[PDB]
RNA sequence: UGUACAACGGGGUAUUGUAAGCAGUAGAGUAGCGUUACGAUCUGCUGAGAUUAAGCCUUUGUUGUCUGAUUUGU
RNA sequence: GAAUGUUACCGCAAUAGUAAUUGAACUUAGUACGAGAGGAACAGUUCAUUCGGAUAAUUGGUUUUUGCGGCUGUCUGAUCAGGCAUUGCCGCGAAGCUACCAUCCGCUGGAUUAUGGCUGAACGCCUCUAAGUCAGAAUCCAUGCUAGAACGCGGUGAUUUC
RNA sequence: GUGAACAGCCUCUAGUUGAUAGAAUAAUGUAGAUAAGGGAAGUCGGCAAAAUAGAUCCGUAACUUCGGGAUAAGGAUUGGC
């Protein structure tokens, strides 16, 4: 018997999976697309129905907050001699 | 001098320890790989086991002796509620892994997901993500930067997602938090979906369809301390044998000097995690069907609730899945339910399943009643009724 | 075989059995046949002139309805009395 | 796919459920239930055995003979598909089923009549044999009345 | 589930059953071939001696003779009087092929009934001269 | 699923391992066979071989005529005491275990069988149908 | 201080197999004067009665409860 | 399970372990091959053996549910309702547990070995080899699966009025 | 009282209610049970368990020191009124 790591019988495999494997996944995979779609917009139907009743730069630290604590950390770091990357 | 006779070792050496899991939730330790001409897609889905029933099959194989027959098959349901997205996280490569680079969360989050973050409820404040929604005011300063910042260096984009447990018949009241990614376009794609969709719901048949092979990621059932002869199917001892029959007779004879870490040992059973396959969807049951348990060959108008509920856990009220055969872990613990990680080459994978019936009668006992009008029906009138 | 040669091949072609019936209408070939409907078997209810029938049993019920099919006080004694009776009775056994 | 009805208690047998054992003559034995099962295989008399439907038709305590009854018959001879059939079959069961159950529950009825009957002799009966019973009830209800006034 | 159950209603140690008592009493041919059997050395008695209504061989004709003076034997000779329980009678009282389980009791009641009692008494009477 | 079976065979509960013996339901002249191997039995220690409805095994006969019996001749079990599940919906059982007397062909070497034959039996073997008068 | 929790209760769902009491003209016969008395059992009220979470489901009802102790800071 | 502000949630993955295996069947086909007698395989499909991990819808086993009913002996004056008989005994028995006695699930990329080669010297022939290079084993390393360093790490929430 | 019975089981008179306790019900044990289909295939070895068992009736072989073997074997029955 040949085992599952089989050359041949994998050659085999994924001959057969390019094809309608295949392309059955992409067709479930487009209704499911569109599924999805319409369920948002259901969902944005919905709220302005009930709203009807009712009615960049990267750089620098991310915050204030981030930038204390960071500082702190390397601080203590340098201190206490426990960095990975700084002497 | 060599074992007389060849015999298979007892037990899988790539399951240890044989350890509780960490968590009742078990981990994704792999997600399908990213095509990145596809639509945006989640990975995965979070639901609850309420139980196990039967149902009949119409079934279509070509080659097989059940071509054209019907099969009896027992099946799993699970209550699949719509997920609510409330944060986004980002994922960059580094030459020692993945490493998250930021997380972003919507502007306002249900008690339901704010329980998960304490431990005592009734005596708190309730003060997270307080100052944090702050953050969102004067056109989202803060907020954008981060999402361009997921946009510019991630290279895996994850959305975090909870359960809203209210829905299922289950007494606790603390939602499940998870991370499910991202599979479809660009990481601009995914984080412009990821941002259109906070504090919405997504449901199971946008995730899901029938027909399609699943995996169940799930803790199994766990049953304490155990002994060697059901931790790992060895042989049991001869009767009144001194010290134990249910032990292994010799845990060494040799000359290491020491116990050997393939020795069948004494200690926890169950409660592991584990990853099983392959498990196809036969049924995408909806919440406001009236009929969801019913066939185009059974015309009873009945849910796929059972007579009395499900035992231990309830009633169906949601959506639901409903897969042929068992999968990990007892009735109400939380399950993640995985996309295949490759395209499945077997022919059960392009099946088309028809259910002729779904059994409902009453797991409490020996059913024999589909409804409670069919029970009326067949016993007539009783005393109490007159 | 030729046909299922074209389409998938032995073990992989799906043959459809119902395009062989000889029915009134063409229309009705694909038509899946209800089993089961509420606890019983549609089998063995499905027989000609059922109609028919199902007519004769209706002009029996009428009969029975027009005959009257479906529909506190003795002799020497009131409502009211019973009804004290009822009350002492069960007083005395409780 | 077919609902049979056991064979001791004739209680509907869904597919996968019960048990069924064949004889040296090729019959079948269909059972719901291990109760049926070890009854039969234990040879008791499901005509004796109150809670089966052959003893309550045999005791008489439900309906046995009606037209209604007569509308579901195993048919060995086949009929050509036919969807308008179909269509009245499937109206057609429900309305005998509701008719069914109107007749089954008027025969519970007239089996039943006498009971109110029965029960205000006893009662009469009851309370004329229990004087002293009635005076200690007097003398309750007269205090527990005179504690509400004062 | 009990062992005295379990020992006595195990599948291989299973006995005739009633219906089929009944039709081997029903009909004068059967209970002529079952009163002269061949000389089987694998029964009790030479095969003789055997009691259709308890399905049960005797080695002997005085055991025969006590087994007929037994309580057991008028257990089932009881049994044996009304209706032997076929599928047709639990369909009926589910509702179902009524009309065939009526003509199948009217057919029991008419023909196959005092047929059946004639023979019985034929065979008591052949059973008590013999005995 | 040895030499003359007409194609695959699906699992059946075992009950009738080594050493069991079974009446024999054909007109051969055998009263009971005794099972001494199951053909195409697999292998693990400790673990008897066991067969089930419609397995072939090589029996010794036991009682019958005695030209039959002191051989080893293939057999075909026909009826087991063990339930067995089918995939109709029902779990079913014989009142006993009954097997006949096959070549190595398939073939039975007596004309007909007495007594209910196996579904499962019948559709794997094609001469134990020609000779069943009673299929289930 | 509430789709709040708990103890009961209600309704379902299951298990068993027809409760106590009363009555009959059903009851092998026997004793006394067709009747009465005793009488295994049988029949009716009665799929009745009992149990149903302790690791079943649900709840427009009743009654209560919501409180103490310890520790943790860049 | 202490400690490196406290506390909480979501994660990364060094390292360690690792798993699947064999047989039969349909089709190819009574085809290639063959006087005959006989008689394959690849590609496409269907089941089973051994092993492993789960699971209790169904069937079966189990019963202190002492849940329901019954039986013997004795005791509470009898009925009712009960005690004891070191779980008295018998039948059924849900729930739970559990069975190759039950059901489900168990994959796919790179580099190679033997060997078959390409270009090509050594050696103006030749040469699979020396430089270089194509394929190829149930092999190796990975994908996948299990644990998660209690002294490996990241992202995120809240952070005390006597 | 049951029963052949100073047996076993239950009760009257009399006499005790003593033996460290409380809370949970993992593995392994000690003591006691049940188990589908097969029925000794287990093991040096049917070790251990299971099966039998009271009473009444029918019937009971080789051998023998004629006294026995013998309850040989093999069958049927048992309640209440
Ligand atoms: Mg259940
Ligand atoms: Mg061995
Ligand atoms: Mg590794
Ligand atoms: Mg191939
Ligand atoms: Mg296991
Ligand atoms: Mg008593
Ligand atoms: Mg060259
Ligand atoms: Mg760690
Ligand atoms: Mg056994
Ligand atoms: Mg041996
Ligand atoms: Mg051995
Ligand atoms: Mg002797
Ligand atoms: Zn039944
Ligand atoms: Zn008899």
């Amino acid at each position: 018997a040949k085992s599952l790591r089989a050359s041949s019988h994998l050659n085999a495999k994924s001959v057969k999976r390019r094809g309608v494997f295949q392309k059955a996944v992409d067709a479930r995979e487009q209704r499911i697309s569109d599924k999805l779609k319409e369920d948002l917009l259901k969902q944005k139907l919905e709220d302005l129905k009930k709203k009807e009743e009712q009615g960049i730069s990267t750089s620098g630290w991310r915050d204030g907050r981030h930038h204390t604590y960071k500082k702190a950390k390397l601080m203590k770091q340098s201190k206490k001699k426990t960095s990975f990357t700084r002497f | 001098s060599h074992r007389k006779y060849e015999a298979p070792r007892h037990g899988h050496l790539g399951f240890l320890p044989r350890k509780r899991a960490a968590s009742i939730r078990a981990r994704v330790k792999a997600f399908p790989k990213d095509d990145r001409s596809k639509p945006v897609a989640l990975t995965s889905f979070l639901g609850y086991k309420a139980g196990m029933t039967t149902i009949v099959r119409d079934l279509d194989r070509p080659g097989s002796k059940f071509h054209k027959r019907e099969v009896v098959e027992a099946v799993t349901v699970v209550d699949t509620p719509p997920v609510v997205v409330v944060g986004v996280v980002g994922y960059v490569e580094t030459p020692r892994g993945l490493r998250s680079l930021t997380t972003v969360w919507a502007e306002h989050l249900s008690d339901e997901v704010k329980r998960r973050f304490y431990k005592n409820w009734y005596k708190s404040k309730k003060k997270a993500f307080t100052k944090y929604s702050a953050k969102y005011a004067q056109d989202g300063a803060g907020i954008e930067r981060e999402l361009a910042r997921i946009k510019k260096y991630a290279s895996v984009v994850r959305v975090l997602v909870h359960t809203q447990i209210r829905k299922t018949p289950l007494a606790q009241k603390k939602a499940h938090l998870a991370e499910i990614q991202l599979n479809g376009g660009s990481i601009s794609e995914k984080v412009d979906w990821a941002r259109e969709h906070f504090e919405k719901t997504v449901a199971v048949d946008s995730v899901f369809e029938q027909n399609e092979m699943i995996d169940a990621i799930a803790v199994t059932k766990g049953h304490g301390f155990e002994g060697v002869t059901h931790r790992w199917g060895t042989k049991k001892l001869p009767r009144k044998t001194h010290r134990g029959l249910r032990k292994v007779a010799c845990i060494g004879a040799w000359h290491p000097a020491h116990v050997m870490w393939s020795v069948a040992r004494a200690g926890q059973r169950g409660y592991h995690s584990r990853t099983s396959i392959n498990h196809k969807i036969y049924r995408v049951g909806k919440g406001d069907d009236e009929a969801n348990g019913a066939t185009s060959f059974d015309r009873t108008k009945k849910t796929i609730t059972p007579m009395g509920g499900f035992v231990h856990y309830g009633e169906i009220k949601n959506d639901f899945i409903m897969v042929k055969g068992c999968i990990p872990g007892n009735r109400k613990r939380i399950v993640t339910l995985r996309k295949s990680l490759y395209t499945n080459t077997s022919r059960k994978a392009l099946e088309e399943v028809s259910l002729k019936w779904i059994d409902t009668a009453s797991k409490f006992g020996k059913g024999r009643f589909q409804t409670p009008a069919e029970k009326h029906a067949f016993m007539g009138t009783l005393k109490k009724d007159l | 075989r030729d046909i299922e040669a074209e389409n998938g091949g032995a073990g992989v072609f799906n043959v459809n059995l119902k395009d062989k019936y000889l029915l009134e209408d063409d229309e009705w070939k694909n038509d899946i046949m209800p089993e089961i409907l509420d606890g019983k078997n549609v089998y063995d209810f499905l027989d000609p002139e059922i109609a028919a029938k199902l007519q004769a049993l209706e002009e029996e019920e009428e009969k029975l309805e027009n005959e009257g099919f479906y529909n506190e006080i003795y002799d020497g004694f009131e409502a009211s009395e019973v009804d004290d009776i009822k009350e002492k009775a069960a007083w005395i056994r409780n | 796919m077919r609902i049979y009805q056991c064979h001791f208690c004739s209680s509907p047998c869904y597919p996968g459920h019960g048990i069924m054992f064949v004889r040296n003559d090729a019959k079948e034995f269909r059972f719901c239930r291990s109760k049926c099962h070890k009854a039969f295989k234990q040879r008791r008399n499901p005509r004796k055995l109150k809670w089966t439907k052959a003893f309550r038709k045999a005791a008489g305590k439900e309906l046995a003979v009606d037209s209604t009854l007569t509308f579901a018959q195993r048919r060995n001879v086949p009929v050509r598909y036919n969807r308008e059939l179909v269509a009245t079959t499937l109206k057609a069961m429900a309305r005998i089923e509701e008719i069914r159950q109107k007749r089954e529950r008027a025969f519970y009825k007239n089996r039943m009549r006498g009971n109110k009957e029965k029960d205000f002799l006893r009662d009469k009966k009851l309370v004329e044999s229990n004087p002293e019973l009635l005076r200690i009830r007097e003398v309750e209800i007269a205090r527990k009345l005179a504690k509400e006034q004062e | 589930m009990g062992r005295y159950s379990v020992k006595r209603y195990k599948t291989k140690r299973r006995t005739r059953d009633l219906d089929l008592i009944y039709n081997d009493l029903s009909t004068k041919e059967s209970v002529q071939k079952l009163l002269n059997q061949p000389l089987d050395e694998t029964k009790p008695g030479l095969g003789q001696h055997y009691c259709i209504h308890c399905a049960k061989y005797m080695e002997t004709a005085i055991a025969l003779k006590t087994h007929l003076k037994g309580k057991v034997h008028k257990r089932r000779v009881k049994e044996l009087r009304g209706v032997p329980y076929t599928q047709e009678v639990s369909d009926a009282a589910a509702g179902y092929n009524l009309n065939k389980f009526l003509n199948r009791v009217q057919e029991i009641t008419q023909s196959v009934g005092p047929e059946k009692e004639s023979n019985e008494a034929l065979l008591k009477e052949h059973l008590d001269s013999t005995l | 699923s040895g030499n003359g079976a007409q194609g695959t065979k699906f699992r059946i509960s075992l009950g009738l391992p080594v050493g069991a013996i079974m009446n024999c339901a054909d007109n051969s002249g055998a009263r009971n066979l005794y099972i001494i191997a199951v053909k195409g039995s697999g292998s693990r220690l400790n673990r008897l071989p066991a067969a089930s409805l419609g397995d072939m095994v090589m029996a010794t006969v036991k009682k019958g005529k005695p030209e039959l019996r002191k051989k080893v001749m293939p057999a075909i079990v026909v009826r087991q005491a063990k339930s067995w599940r089918r995939r109709d919906g029902v779990f079913l059982y014989f009142e006993d275990n009954a097997g006949v007397i096959a070549n190595p062909k398939g073939e039975m070497k007596g004309s007909a069988i007495t007594g209910p034959v196996g579904k499962e039996c019948a559709d794997l073997w094609p001469r134990v149908a020609s000779n069943s008068g009673v299929v289930v």
